[PDB]
RNA sequence: AUCGCUUCUUCGGCUUAGCUAAGAUCAAAGUGUAGUAUC
């Protein structure tokens, strides 16, 4: 090896509580203002990055979300879910507006490109 | 009557910790992420 | 695998012999003094039938094994 | 008394064209056995094995180059595919296997014995040693 | 190098179990880690800055 | 690999083999002896 | 019609069912056993033919425990039963 | 012995169904959900804080 | 009722795997009637793939840098096995818990 | 079979200096690997010293003991 | 309404007030009754 | 739920404790007393 | 290679005969350690 | 064992206050 | 002081094919067919 580069280190400050469920997802807007979670209560919930606050609870998918990105490009969220589904969540409406249908079983992570408008 | 059994150890670390119980969202749907 | 003695101008199944012994009997031989009728049974197997006991119940008195044959 | 021995006792003690039309049912107890499970790699084994001992050989080449695309970290089937090669006579056969499987699995030992193996009771010592080299060269432990 | 081991203690009536951790992001300054966990919480992590640089050090040891 | 000794599940319910596993196994997974029952003595004062 | 004492026949394929189907299953049990059907068996072998059953004399102490939470609880013979666990039948038979 | 009621030890794989890269066999069957949505992008405005403008503050 | 138990104790079956057990038994007396005309006497499908015809889904063994053309070749129960010779065959404890003496090494 | 003879052995000690109720759990601590259908000496040695030694809450403590190591052998 | 006052009827309680009027044998029945053991399918409890 | 509330009881549980116990017990004596009540007998062998 | 294989192929009834005594005989391997006690309740009698 | 069964008896063969009476000893433990 | 074939015993390794409201539920008797023993 050679010379580790001195970081600081990491403490804890929040447990943010009010998924019925596990988590699992987290992403974070481009905005920095909140960031999106997925819970095995197949809800997600948008949390404000700095004071923690929640502040919607998006209740479309059926069964579990495990995926979850905010899109650096356009106003969209997009998750991904146990039930086969992935969604577009319209972040000026906060309904969803398209399905992408062709997974045949658990979706388990999604990304989204830096660039082109892909999936 | 049957009541608590749990928390108050862990709300010491809750001292140097923000703990939130968030159990309702703080704008209605409607509210757009602001168009 | 059942045997039907039948009467001449007549349809129905005036006799029914019926037992789970019974098998298909690809040939049966009659001697020619009607005292026995001889039949073979694919299982390489031989039994012996009264043409006058009708015991539909269906009987094995004498049965023999020893040709090599297959059926 | 009756009471849980002799219970259970008691109810454990009730307890040539016809061969190629058999060969035919065979293959297909084989095909259909492969198509349902893919992952029964025991039973793609015996279908290797079977289609061999009738100089279908040819064949049971086949059945192991589909077996190697299902699983290939198949070590179980690296081994019966070059032991079926070495008792046919097959030996260069038998090399490509096991040059293969060295090559795409260089640190699963049971290869390089095997292989040395091999060429050592054919008394191509020269090649068992270039096999050694060539392990060594993984720094194997 | 590795330099902080942390065990998530999972908040009240869940401890052995689900303790676990499944998701991670940094926000975009990377100054705050939010990590999801199996105790049906969300937690974050912060960076410590009292008196660390001296107290810490790191050596060498190629 | 001792470590990952996993003992076979042995059902109160399904068995769809059929078989016959009966007395003492069956009742070994079944765990009844290890909570024991204490009372407080609270009970005392109240009859008395 | 149900009921009436127990044989060894019916304790046997009782045990013998209990083995094969068993710890819950028992409306299936009772169609091995005739005239001793659903609630019966299960009742037969909880109370008399469970192992550990505790089928022994009765100590100093057990008579002690005994007496002693007759007089603390009136009555309540089924919570007294796991304390002794001598069970509810062997505790009201020996406090008689 | 009971074996057709079993559960996934062997998960089928993707990348087989209709035109999935198939897609000159795509097929002319494509009605329900398909057809009729949100043809035109919205791109997020200039100044979503993200990788340049966090940078141009402090 | 002994034997009634002593039947459902054996069983161990399906409805499905009893009946489809005759079935293979009336396909194999099917399979001996129907064999026997055929040789006295003496299918078209497209729905298969007829296995037997030629390789199924061929696979070849890849290049190698040995000859393989050269090689050729042509081609020409221990229960009941116990049974004679086994005819001919012919722990804890408690702690041992005591009261403390009443005359101790003190007043010894 | 020495873990029984020692405690006859460990008895004697505890009875001469009088540690009765000592001698009891020892006899007791062995009764449970005897049985008194063979190892007669070793009850009757009990039985001896529950009679010199012992009172009738005791001496039924020691037929308790003897019925159920017994029964722990006569599965018949 | 006062809600609890099945529950709450703590039996040992129960038997001194009833000792009083039911002739204490019957009152005897009337609590151990109350006692008995609770079967929902598999769940199996005993009523304190 | 019910298992859980009848296991605290045997641990938890007296509640009506003394007080509460001696104070309704001898109310419920000063009232059947003030009646002049009589305890309902156990049947008799014949009662008609 | 014919000599490896030919190698290789070496290595109270309460049960179906195959499947379930060798289901058995597994059984008493792992529970056997914890199961004595209750075996030896059962074997006295439920005394 | 003895004497506490002649205690609790006392205790429970009792008729009720309404029917006054002498109340039978009780022994202290 | 060196030497071989076989039989036997004996040790370790050597697979319950989901889910739910335990999925739901508790007639027995008499007539017809098949199996075993005796003249």
């Amino acid at each position: 090896m050679m010379k580790p580069k001195w970081h600081a280190p990491w403490k804890l400050y929040r447990v943010a509580s009010g998924h019925t469920g596990w988590v699992r997802a987290v992403d974070v807007e481009p905005g920095n203002q909140w960031f999106a979670s997925g819970g095995a209560d197949r809800i997600i919930k948008i949390w404000d990055l700095a004071s923690g606050q929640l502040k919607l609870s998006l209740t479309g998918h059926i069964s579990s979300v495990r995926a979850v990105k905010v899109s650096p490009r356009h106003p969209f969220l997009f998750s991904g879910g146990e039930d086969k589904q992935v969604k577009c969540w319209d972040l000026e409406y906060n309904k969803v507006i398209r399905h992408y249908h062709g997974h045949l079983s658990a979706v388990q992570a999604l990304s989204v490109h830096p660039s082109l408008d892909v999936l | 009557e049957d009541k608590k059994y749990y928390a108050t150890a862990l709300e010491v670390y809750g001292e140097g910790v923000e703990t939130l119980v968030q159990e309702e969202d703080a704008q209605p749907l409607t509210e757009p992420i602001v168009k | 695998k059942s045997v039907r003695i039948w009467e001449w101008e007549i349809p129905v199944d005036t006799k029914l012999i019926q037992n789970v012994g019974l098998h298909a009997i690809p040939t049966m031989t009659k001697s020619p003094n009607d005292k026995w009728v001889v039949g073979q049974c694919m299982d390489n197997r031989i039994v012996l039938f009264q043409l006058v006991d009708d015991k539909l119940r269906f009987s094995k008195k004498k049965a023999f094994r020893g040709h090599n044959a297959a059926g | 008394q009756i009471t849980a021995e002799q219970l259970l006792r008691e109810a454990k003690e009730r307890e040539p064209d016809e061969l190629k039309e058999y060969q035919r049912k065979k293959r297909k107890e084989f095909e259909d056995g492969i198509r349902k499970n893919r992952m029964q790699l025991a039973n793609w084994i015996k279908y290797g094995k079977w289609e061999e001992s009738i100089g279908e050989i040819q064949r049971a080449r086949s059945v192991f180059e589909r077996a190697l695309d299902v699983d290939h970290r198949s070590i179980s089937i690296w081994l019966q595919y070059a032991e079926m090669e070495m008792r046919c006579k097959q030996i260069n056969h038998a090399r490509n296997v096991f040059d293969r499987a060295i090559t795409i699995m260089p640190r699963a030992m049971q290869f390089w014995l095997k292989y040395s193996y091999m060429e050592e009771v054919i008394e191509n010592i020269p090649g068992a040693r270039q096999i050694f080299e060539r392990w060594i060269e993984w720094e194997p432990p | 190098f590795c330099f902080q081991k942390i065990q998530t203690k999972p908040q009240p009536g869940s401890i052995e179990s689900e303790a676990g951790i499944y998701a991670s992001c940094f926000d975009k300054t990377g100054l705050r880690l939010i990590t999801a966990e199996a105790d049906k919480t969300i937690k974050m992590y912060k960076e410590d800055d009292e008196a660390t640089e001296e107290s810490h050090p790191i050596v060498w040891r190629p | 690999q001792n470590d990952w000794k996993i003992p076979p599940c042995i059902s109160n319910w399904k068995n769809p083999k059929g078989f016959t596993v009966g007395l003492d196994k069956r009742l070994a997974a079944d765990g009844r002896g290890l909570q024991q029952t204490h009372i407080n003595e609270n009970f005392a004062k109240l009859a008395d | 019609i149900k009921g009436g004492v127990w044989k060894n026949t019916e304790d046997e394929i009782l045990k013998a069912a209990i083995m094969k189907y068993g710890k819950n299953q028992w409306s299936r049990i009772a169609s091995l056993l005739h005239r001793k059907s659903a609630k019966q068996c299960k009742a037969r072998w909880f109370e008399w033919l469970d192992p550990g059953i505790k089928k022994t004399e009765w100590s100093r102490e057990e008579d002690e425990k005994l007496l002693h939470l007759a007089k603390l609880m009136p009555t309540q013979w089924r919570t007294i039963a796991p304390i002794v666990g001598r069970t509810s039948a062997q505790c009201l038979e020996r406090y008689e | 012995m009971t074996t057709a009621h079993r559960p996934t030890f062997h998960p089928a794989r993707g990348g087989t169904a209709r035109g999935e890269g198939d897609l000159s066999k795509l097929s002319n069957q494509y009605s329900s959900k398909d057809m009729p949505s949100h043809t035109k992008m919205k791109y997020r405005q200039t100044g979503q804080e993200t990788e340049a403008d966090l940078r141009k503050k402090d | 009722m002994l034997s009634e138990a002593r039947a459902r104790l054996a069983n161990t079956q399906g409805k499905k795997a009893k009946r489809k057990a005759r079935e293979r038994q009336l396909s194999d007396a099917r399979r001996l009637a129907s064999l026997q005309k055929r040789r006295e006497m003496r299918k078209p499908k497209r729905n298969q793939i007829d296995y037997s015809e030629e390789i199924p889904f061929e696979k070849h063994v890849p290049a190698g840098f040995h000859n393989p053309s050269e090689d050729r070749y042509v081609v020409e129960e221990m229960e009941m096995r116990r049974e004679d010779r086994e005819k001919l065959k012919k722990k804890k404890r408690s702690k041992l818990v005591l009261p403390e003496p009443q005359i101790s090494d003190r007043e010894l | 079979d020495k873990s029984r003879a020692m405690s006859l052995r460990y008895a004697q000690l505890e009875t001469t200096v009088g540690e009765i109720d000592r001698a009891r759990a020892i006899y007791a601590h062995a009764a449970e690997i005897s049985d008194p259908k063979v190892h007669v000496k070793f009850w009757d040695t009990w039985k001896n010293f529950e009679v010199a030694h012992g009172n009738e809450a005791t001496v039924r403590d020691m037929l308790r003991v003897r019925r159920s190591v017994e029964a722990s052998y006569n599965v018949n | 309404k006062l809600e609890k006052i099945a529950e709450k009827m703590d039996l040992t309680l129960l038997n001194r007030l009833l000792r009083l009027i039911v002739d204490h044998n019957i009152a005897d029945y009337m609590t151990s009754k109350n006692n008995v053991l609770i079967n929902y399918k598999d769940m199996n409890h005993t009523n304190s | 739920s019910e298992q859980e509330r009848q296991h605290n009881y045997l641990k938890d549980g007296p509640y009506i404790s003394a007080e509460e116990a001696v104070a309704i017990y001898t109310t419920t004596v000063h009232w059947l007393e003030s009646r002049r009540f009589s305890p309902i007998p156990f049947p008799p062998l014949s009662y008609k | 290679v014919h000599g490896q294989v030919k190698r290789r192929e070496q290595y109270p009834i309460d049960y179906i005969n195959e499947k379930n005594k060798k289901f058995n005989k597994k059984l008493d391997k792992y529970y056997g350690k914890y199961t004595e006690d209750i075996k030896d309740d059962l074997e006295r009698g439920t005394a | 064992v003895q004497l506490e069964l002649e205690n609790l008896m006392a205790l429970q063969n009792t008729e009720s206050a309404l029917k006054g009476g002498l109340n039978t000893p009780l022994h202290e433990s």
